[PDB]
């Protein structure tokens, strides 16, 4: 998941 | 004379963390239901996957005359992207077991939330509501659902  | 409109406790901590919970949060960890509270200065709470099945609850613990909301987006504190709610559905309950969505006429309440990730959007009920349980849940956003919540009403 990625880092927002 | 007193008025039945007062901060319920996300800014003070009235409203204790084990009250905040979610349908879910970002996998990283950085974005809690915790990090909800109106002027939280670390993020704020992010669902795991951007969707209107989304929410953010609060347990009032007692029946508790509620009045209005008020909401926040966030800055990433990682990134300076802002996220924010641009409108929502609100859910409540007496028991945390029958929901019902909040109406306004035949249909539900699409609250207009946020245009910003940084100041308050106050919404104010149609009639104060006695509920035990609250419900925030985002339809739409900008760029992704983040939010920090006060709540205002009265302990009857």
């Amino acid at each position: 998941k990625p880092r927002r | 004379m007193f008025q039945c409109n007062v901060p319920l406790g996300m800014e003070s901590g009235r409203i204790a963390n084990e009250q905040i919970s979610a349908s879910s949060t970002y996998s990283d960890g950085r974005w809690t239901p915790q990090q909800s509270r109106l002027h939280g200065d670390d993020n704020g709470w992010t669902p795991n996957l951007d969707s209107n099945k989304e929410y953010l609850q609060v347990d009032l613990r007692f029946l508790t005359m509620l009045t209005a909301i008020a909401t926040q987006g966030a800055i990433s504190r990682e990134t300076q992207n802002g996220y924010y709610v641009k409108s929502y559905k609100l859910e409540v309950s007496t028991n945390g077991e029958d929901w019902m969505v909040y109406r306004h006429g035949k249909n539900h309440k699409v609250f207009q939330a946020n245009n910003d990730a940084t100041e308050v959007v106050l919404n104010k009920l149609h009639a104060p509501l006695l509920t035990r349980f609250v419900r925030i849940r985002p339809q739409t956003w900008h760029s992704g659902i983040a939010l920090r919540l006060e709540l205002f009403g009265c302990r009857v």
